[PDB]
């Protein structure tokens, strides 16, 4: 037949009371505004835009939600910026400061002894 | 170091993390002391007073049967839990030897630059590593060549970089910018300037030379 | 795995039998959805260790050192290296499903690129900080220093060092 | 092994291939990462007294 699990993306409750939904790996045109196919199902109620942010809420196959444009939205997460190292075959590049850093890291080492 | 007060005062997911799957997984435990697996109660006390004792035999091994099976599945998760926390206690011990008690040399083990120090800080069931890195700044550009020509001998820095800022040539360490004259105490020799690609034509100063003179 | 359709599937004389048992499907479904949030963690993990998406420069010549068979493939959709289109050709039902991972393959060899043309192009520079471009041949000397040997024995070997290199 | 042999280079004995660790590059393969490590082998050895 179809089947498959029903997913709710929610901004929060303390954000918005809307809501968006996926249909995981069903074809959008079984499912009973927004409907937009993904590789990971039919996802209703979230508009599809063209710009690229960082993810926010993973929807799946690259694609990613947020509540920006108000509504959920969908697009292809992003790997980071863009640096173009001025490469040459006789150039330098030399740092003239520093800056101290301090960052924390936190791991667990026990946990609760029950019998 | 006042900025950590403020960002922590103002991020322990996985400490709590570990306490919530306990405290979930104990919870399933008590909760499953009220399903029935296919009995008349949940109840011993409910099957000892409606059934005679050849009939509550039946109906009390349905529930032995289900409640051992239950035990043991918490059994079973808590080994697989306690494998993935002995690792981690495991890699702390290993983080408090060699970023407290040491500097360490290995890339992006003790922070994120170089590493300078680290201070331990203990939390609940677990530790926090405040790590102390150097990270450079602020760099400019220079042209650089291998080793320099002088006297149809080539010279390499002895623990530098050869720089030019346009129109002179210096040394300077890597990592931090400051220039200094070339000189034979901070250079060393080897070979003829006509084997090495890159080299360029510039004066190698020699102390004594003058001095002396 | 949908425990449920698994075990009775369809049925609705066994969903019924089914529901005395407890919560013994809601732990199982807790257990396998962990195990899939913790594939996406390792693959973030190993793979997504760098700021910026680096690129290596148009003119395309360090010192020589040929890397041509490990740098992208700019005529291709997936835009994958020649040795990774080489490892990339040898290797519904009853409630079972398989999810697709977060990132795309062409995100992975996208990740790999940058790192790569950070080291060649940088060093060991942008894994500490902001990355400083030095002649690759001076580079090869830094290391060649990190191991114990004096820097004119690669600058006196230039050519038969690369061309090592690019039989190996 | 990303950290220490792609973004630095190594010390630790064979963590980084056979030989001294010189650099390392790495490629993607199907649910798994390929490291192609670059190092020094000394050949052709005198003795001395
Ligand atoms: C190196 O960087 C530091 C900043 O980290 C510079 O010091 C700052 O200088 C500005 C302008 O003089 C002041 O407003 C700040 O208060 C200074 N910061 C601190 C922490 O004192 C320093 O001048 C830089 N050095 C060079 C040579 O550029
Ligand atoms: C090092 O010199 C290079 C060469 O100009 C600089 O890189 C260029 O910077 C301009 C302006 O930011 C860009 O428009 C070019 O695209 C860059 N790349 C080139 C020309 O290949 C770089 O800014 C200099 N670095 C420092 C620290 O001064
Ligand atoms: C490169 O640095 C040198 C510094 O040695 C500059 O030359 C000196 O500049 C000062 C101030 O302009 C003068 O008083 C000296 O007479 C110059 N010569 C020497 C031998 O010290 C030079 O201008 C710098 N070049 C650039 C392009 O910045
Ligand atoms: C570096 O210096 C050497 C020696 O001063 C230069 O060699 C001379 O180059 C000229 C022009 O090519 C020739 O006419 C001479 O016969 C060369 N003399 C020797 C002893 O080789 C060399 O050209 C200089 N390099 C540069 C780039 O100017
Ligand atoms: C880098 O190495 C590759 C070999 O893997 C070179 O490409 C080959 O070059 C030979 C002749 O040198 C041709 O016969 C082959 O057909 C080439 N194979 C290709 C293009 O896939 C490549 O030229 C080298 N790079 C440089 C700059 O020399
Ligand atoms: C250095 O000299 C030693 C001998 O002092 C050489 O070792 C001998 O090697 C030959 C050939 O393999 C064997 O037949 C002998 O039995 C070895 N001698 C002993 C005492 O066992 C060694 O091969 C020489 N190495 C070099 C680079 O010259
Ligand atoms: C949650 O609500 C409180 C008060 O209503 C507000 O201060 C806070 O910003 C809210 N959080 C988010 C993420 O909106
Ligand atoms: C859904 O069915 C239609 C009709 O056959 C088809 O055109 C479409 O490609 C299907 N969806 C996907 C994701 O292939
Ligand atoms: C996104 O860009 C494509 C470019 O091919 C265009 O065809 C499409 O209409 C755009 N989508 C929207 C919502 O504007
Ligand atoms: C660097 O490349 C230039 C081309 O712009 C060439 O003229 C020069 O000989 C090269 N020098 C070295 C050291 O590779």
């Amino acid at each position: 037949c179809s089947f498959g699990g029903v997913s709710v993306i929610t901004p929060g409750t303390n954000t918005s009371n809307q809501v968006a939904v996926l249909y995981q790996g069903v074809n959008c045109t079984e499912v009973p505004s927004n409907v937009f196919q993904t590789r990971a199902g039919c996802l209703i109620g979230a508009e599809y835009v063209n710009n690229s942010y960082e993810c926010d809420i993973p929807i799946g196959a690259g694609i990613c939600a947020s509540y920006q444009t108000q509504s959920i939205i969908a697009y292809t997460m992003s790997l980071g910026a863009e640096n173009s190292v001025a490469y040459s075959n006789n150039s330098i590049a030399i740092p003239t400061n520093f800056t101290i850093s301090v960052t924390t890291e936190i791991l667990p080492v026990s946990m609760t002894k029950t019998s | 170091i006042g900025k950590i007060q403020d960002s922590l005062s103002s991020a322990l997911g996985k400490l709590q993390d570990v306490v919530n799957h306990n405290a979930q997984a104990l919870n399933t435990l008590v909760k499953q002391l009220s399903s029935k697996f296919g009995a008349i109660s949940s109840v011993l006390n409910d099957i000892l007073s409606r059934l005679d004792p050849p009939e509550a035999e039946v109906q009390i091994d349905r529930l032995i049967t289900g409640r051992l099976q239950s035990l043991q599945t918490y059994v079973t998760q808590q080994l697989i839990r306690a494998a993935e926390i002995r690792a981690s206690a495991n890699l702390a011990a290993t983080k408090m030897s060699e970023c407290v008690l040491g500097q360490s040399k290995r890339v992006d083990f003790c922070g994120k630059g170089y590493h300078l120090m680290s201070f331990p800080q203990s939390a609940p069931h677990g530790v926090v590593f405040l790590h102390v890195t150097y990270v450079p700044a602020q760099e400019k550009n220079f042209t650089t060549a291998p080793a320099i020509c002088h006297d149809g001998k080539a010279h390499f820095p002895r623990e530098g970089v050869f720089v030019s800022n346009g129109t002179h040539w210096f040394v300077t360490q890597r990592n931090f910018y400051e220039p200094q004259i070339i000189t034979t105490d901070n250079t060393f020799v080897s070979g003829n300037c006509d084997v090495v690609i890159g080299i360029v034509n510039n004066t190698v100063y020699d102390p004594l030379q003058p001095e002396l003179d | 795995v949908d425990c449920t359709m698994y075990i009775c599937g369809d049925s609705t004389e066994c969903s019924n039998l089914l529901l005395q048992y407890g919560s013994f499907c809601t732990q199982l479904k807790r257990a396998l959805t962990g195990i899939a949030v913790e594939q996406d963690k390792n693959t973030q993990e190993v793979f997504a260790q760098v700021k910026q998406i680096y690129k290596t420069p148009p003119i395309k010549y360090f010192g020589g050192f040929n890397f041509s068979q490990i740098l992208p493939d700019p005529s291709k959709p997936s835009k994958r290296s020649p040795i990774e289109d080489l490892l990339f050709n040898k290797v519904k039902f009853n409630g079972l499903t398989v999810l697709p991972p977060l990132l795309t393959d062409e995100m992975i060899a996208q990740y790999t690129s940058a790192l790569l043309a950070g080291t060649i192009t940088s060093g060991w520079t942008f894994g500490a900080g902001p990355a400083l471009q030095i002649p690759f041949p001076m580079q090869m000397a830094y290391r060649f220093n990190g191991i114990g040997v004096t820097q004119n024995v690669l600058y006196e070997n230039q050519k038969l060092i690369a061309n090592q290199f690019n039989s190996a």
